[PDB]
This record gives C-alpha cells, structure tokens and sequence, in this order.
C-alpha cells in the first residue's frame, strides 16, 4: 500500500450523538484484512454473535452494493475500488447480514447485537418505507423509539408540556417520525396523537420496545431474508426469485406468496464458486455443491456483483450454521 | 504555546481520581519566577490515539478561558504519559472545606462563594460552554475569600435537572438547575442533596413538585433565588447573568450588616 489513509467505517452501535456519524475511525495500525476490521469493532462492544456481521462498501451515488470477503486485504480492497473515484466518495458500512435460526430470541441474550440489529432495521425502515407506510404504524414505531431511547422517564412524562416541548423543539420529532407524518396534521393535533398512542407502550423496558418494534414492523417490511431475481439449472434455465434466509434456507418464490419451495438448508452446502459466466456478457454464475445431490445447484445472476453478493450471503450462512471460520467459497 | 518541558515539572503526591487518570500535586520551575505549585492531570491509557485525543481536548478548551474563578491552564506536556498542568487550589475541595469550617464561616462568606461561582458560570455562558456537572465537589478553594470552578471533561442524578434525567438534554438552563443545588450544598456546608434517598425516588419526588428544604439560617431572598433555579420548565429558570446581580445585592445586603 501507498498512502496511507483513514477509512471511516459507519456502524449501528448507539453513541448518543447523531446516527449519521456513528462510525469507527480505523487507522493504519489495524488490521490487514476484513475479518480484521469486524473483529476490532464488534469487540469494542463485546459482541457474542460475531458470525452475523459483514462489511458493505457502496458508492454514495449508486445503488450497487459490494460485500467484502473476510480474508480480502485492507489495502488491496481499498486499491481496487477506491482508487478511481476521489476516496471521499465510498461508504464503508458494518451490518448484520447472517441471521441465526431464531435471531430475535437469540439477539435477546446479546444486548449489543439486538440494539445493533434494531438500529440497522430502524434505519432501513426510516429510509425506505416510513413515508408510504400506514401512518399509525409510523406512529406506533416512533413512539417505541422514544420509549426505548429515553428509558428513564415515567410512561406519562410526555403528558407534561415542557417534556413534549423538549422532544418537539430540541431533539426534533423527525428523529422518530417520517416527514409526511409531521406535515399531514396540525401541531397541536400531533401533540395529542403522540401522547395517546404512546399509552400502550408506556410500560415497556428497552428490550420489550425493540421486540414489539419488530413485531409491529414485520407484517409490512422484509428484514428476515434477502431476495434475488436469478436463474437455476446447468443447461435448462428458469427465472425464479430466490429467498435466502434462516427460516427457509435457500428457497425460490412463485410468486407471491405461495409457501416458498425449500431447496437446500445451510448445513447441506459444501462448496461455492462464482465466475464471469463466460459464455460472455457480464453476468455471474454461482455453483453450489450440496450433500447427497450429484449435480451442483447453478445460479445465473444478472451481474458479476450480484453473484459476488449471493456468494457472500450463502458463504456467511454456511459459516454460521456450521461453526467454521474458514469460508466455503 | 502551552507546551511544557517535563524537566521543568517535579511530580508530587496524588490528590484526586478523574476518569482518565489520577490528579497529582507538583512543582513547576518556570523561568517566570520561582517554583510555582501546580496540579498535574495524568492519563492511564496514553497508549492509544483515541483516549489521548480527548484527554488533550480538556486542555485545549480550557485555553479559551481566562477568569478569576475558573482554574487556569498553566500548560501541557503532550508526550507520553500526557500531562495537563494547571494551577493548584491549595485549600482543596469545597465540601471538605465547608464541613471542617461549619461553625467558623459566616453567611457572607457562603454567599460570597455562590456569587463567585456565578461569575464563573456567567462567564462560561457568554462563551456558549455548558459545564454539565456544577456541584460543590467540582469547586476548589484557592483562598478564604476565593473559590474556583474545575474540570472540564466529558451519573450525578441528585444534581441534575429533570430534562437531563428524562431526555439527556444538557443546556445553560440545566446548568442553572445544578447551580441551585450547588448553592444549596454551599449553604448546607457541604451536605449532599437527598441523603438517604435512592436515586430512583429522587427523580419521582422532583417530578411531583418537591424541592430541597430551605437550609437553616439561609436568608429568604436567596432561598427564593434557589427555588427559581428549580423551575421544572427549563425556560422559567433565570439566566446566570441575573443570578449574578441577584446574588450581588443579597451579599451586599448581608455585608451591609
Ligand atoms: C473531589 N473532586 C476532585 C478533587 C481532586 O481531583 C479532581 C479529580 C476533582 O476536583 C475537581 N480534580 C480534577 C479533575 C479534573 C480536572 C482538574 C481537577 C483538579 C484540579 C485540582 C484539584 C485538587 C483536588 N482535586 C483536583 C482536581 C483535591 C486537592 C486540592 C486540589 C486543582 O487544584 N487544580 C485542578
């Protein structure tokens, strides 16, 4: 390596400041690769479920996402993407990606991870679906974040004017609610609405807020799996939507929402390979060898990147469901 | 430049515990004139860029302040182990000062400290700086007739404004809240607010309109002044600048026999 420079690693560990600037500054003195990065950050917050974390590197003016292999070096990852577009244009982001066979009730015994998964999922929701979600769902969730964030106030503190005033004037309600929720109705009505729908969640501790936050979020937001338009077969090729998740392993969708067809679980995987598909075109092959089955499970993805992502994903789950630190690619 | 050569500092006895590292008393051979008596703040986790970055900040903010009742920053030794050299308040912590001298200190002196404290705090608001922990235990005594505010680094539930407990907001107005408790501690001769009261109850009591009693022998105008600092609604509390002038006539009143 040449420079040598900073690398700001944006994370979802709560730091009582501003969730946009939650990041670890990881200087030259650590580590040498990616499995390095993660281990430094997770250990600061004494994480149990280390298997579940991954590093995402995305350009902040495009939607394409790059999951970084565990062993791929620090400098040579930087020196394949970063060095083409002025370095201050990439977002390094630590994320939970590989979920256990019952994540909520497991993250429970691991405070640091539960808050992390909460924050991450909360941020997706606030960034993607909060504005065209059913508005009282938006109400229930924001109140729940208030209830969580300020664990020390009695459940009827917002009843007092000066307390609501603190949330409205100083911290800003946009921190809990989507722009549309606040602009839709009069401010005095907004005040009454918040206090009232708060009444049902007034009594809950931090965990219970989080759990009910998920409970209320799950029937309207996908966060328990990832889905991929792709193809299957090594000669005859069929378009399918792939669901990859803890509760149905690797499955396909048709479409939707018929009981998804389970293909393979994560313990049944042996190897993972990916190519530039040649043939030709910049598409990506993916090939899974599965215990018992003779011919491998081929997957044709629209781009190389998508396969490199699908790989990381099954790669991540194979590691977790086994007990391995060595990848399966 | 506030940089000091370690040769010119003799480290002495230890005098406090912060949460970066111990506070020491020492000697500083300036060529200014003779051997100055300093307090030396030290750091335990010097072997890390992050801790140092912040530890040094304390010194770097303190630079911006120059005031008769805020401990001066004399300088910094920026090499491991990092030290912040500042002036020694020889007569020590206010609580211990008052306790020892319960029956030898007049009301006027007590009101004097409160006032000096408020010049400090008014000074700081004029600089937009929020203390976050005004309390007797953070006040050092330089002389009989002179106290100074110390710190300045980033839970004291019994001292905190409701909004600091509820929503973790710290402002000038929360400062004024803590200053009130502080005057109370002074006027009670370093006796802690809510002794025998669990933190979690204290929060409820205050929530219910309850306040600290009027300390015996405290003069009513002043206790009236403290109660204003404990308005629940932050906007109803006086600014430090008005406390200052209030405390001034209150003192001149007591002094004027
Ligand atoms: C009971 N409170 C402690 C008393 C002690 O040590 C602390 C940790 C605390 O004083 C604010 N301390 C500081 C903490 C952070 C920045 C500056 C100081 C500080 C300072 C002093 C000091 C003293 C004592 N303590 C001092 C100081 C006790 C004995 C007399 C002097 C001091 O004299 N100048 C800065």
């Amino acid at each position: 390596g040449a420079m040598e420079r900073v690398l700001k690693v944006f994370h979802y560990f709560e730091n009582s400041s501003e969730p946009t600037t939650w990041a670890s500054i990881i200087r030259h003195g650590d580590a040498t690769d990616v499995r390095g990065i993660i281990q430094k950050i997770v250990d600061c917050h004494k994480v149990k479920n280390v298997a579940c974390y991954g590093l995402r590197l995305s350009h902040l003016q495009s939607e394409e996402v790059h999951w970084l292999h565990l062993d791929m070096g620090v400098s040579n990852v930087r020196e394949k993407f970063e060095l083409a577009h002025p370095p201050e244009e990439w977002k390094y982001e630590l994320r939970i990606r590989y979920l256990p066979k019952g994540f909520l009730n497991q993250f429970t015994e691991d405070k640091p991870t539960l808050n992390f998964f909460y924050q991450q999922v909360k941020n997706d929701y606030m960034l993607e679906i909060a504005d065209q979600v059913d508005q009282e769902i938006a109400l229930k969730l924001g109140c729940l974040e208030i209830r969580r964030s300020y664990g020390e106030m009695r459940g009827n503190a917002l009843e007092k004017k000066s307390n609501y005033e603190v949330l409205e004037k100083d911290v800003g309600l946009r921190r809990f609610f989507p722009k549309s929720l606040l602009d839709s109705v009069k401010a005095k009505t907004l005040r009454k609405l918040i206090q009232q729908t708060f009444r049902q969640f007034a009594n809950l501790n931090r965990e219970e807020s989080i759990l009910k936050f998920f409970e209320i979020l799950s029937p309207v937001y996908r966060f328990d799996k990832e889905c991929f338009k792709c193809a299957l077969g090594s000669s005859w090729i069929i378009s399918v939507e792939l669901a990859i998740g803890p509760e149905e392993g690797i499955s396909y969708l048709t479409d939707k929402g018929a009981n998804p067809t389970h293909l393979a679980d994560f313990n049944q995987v042996q190897t993972i390979q990916y190519s530039n598909s040649e043939d030709k075109d910049r598409k990506g092959m993916l090939q899974l060898k599965i215990a018992g089955a003779p011919e491998p499970l081929t997957v044709t993805a629209p781009s190389l990147t998508i396969a490199e992502n699908m790989a990381d994903l099954i790669d991540g789950y194979c590691r977790l469901v086994n007990g391995a630190t060595q990848s399966f690619i | 430049d506030y940089e000091i050569q370690r040769e010119r500092i003799e480290l002495g006895r230890c005098i406090g515990e912060g949460q970066f590292g111990d506070v020491h008393q020492g000697i500083y051979m300036s060529p200014e004139n003779p051997a100055l008596a300093v307090a030396i703040k030290t750091c335990k986790n010097c072997t890390s860029d992050s801790v140092r970055e912040k530890f040094l900040q304390e010194a770097l903010t303190m630079r911006q302040f120059d005031h008769p009742h805020i401990v001066k920053l004399i300088g910094v030794i920026t090499e491991n182990p990092v030290w912040i050299i500042m002036e020694l308040c020889t007569l020590g912590e206010l609580r211990s000062f008052l306790q020892v001298r319960k029956y030898s200190l007049d009301l006027a002196s007590l009101i004097l400290y409160a006032y000096q404290l408020s010049t400090a705090l008014a000074y700081l608001e004029s600089k937009r700086f929020v203390h976050r922990d005004i309390a007797a235990r953070n006040v050092l005594v330089s002389s009989n007739d002179c106290v100074k505010l110390g710190d300045f680094g980033l839970l004291p539930i019994k001292w905190m404004a409701p909004e600091s407990i509820n929503f973790r907001r710290f402002t000038s107005a929360s400062d004024v809240w803590m200053f009130g408790v502080c005057m109370w501690e002074i006027l009670m001769h370093g006796v802690k607010p809510f002794q025998g009261v669990k933190n979690n109850d204290v929060i409820g009591r205050i929530e219910n309109g309850e306040r600290l009693p009027m300390p015996p022998n405290c003069p009513p105008t002043l206790y009236s002044l403290m109660t204003k600092c404990w308005a629940y609604d932050p906007s109803r509390r006086p600014r430090f600048t008005e406390l200052k002038a209030q405390l001034s006539t209150i003192l001149e009143e007591e002094k004027l026999q």
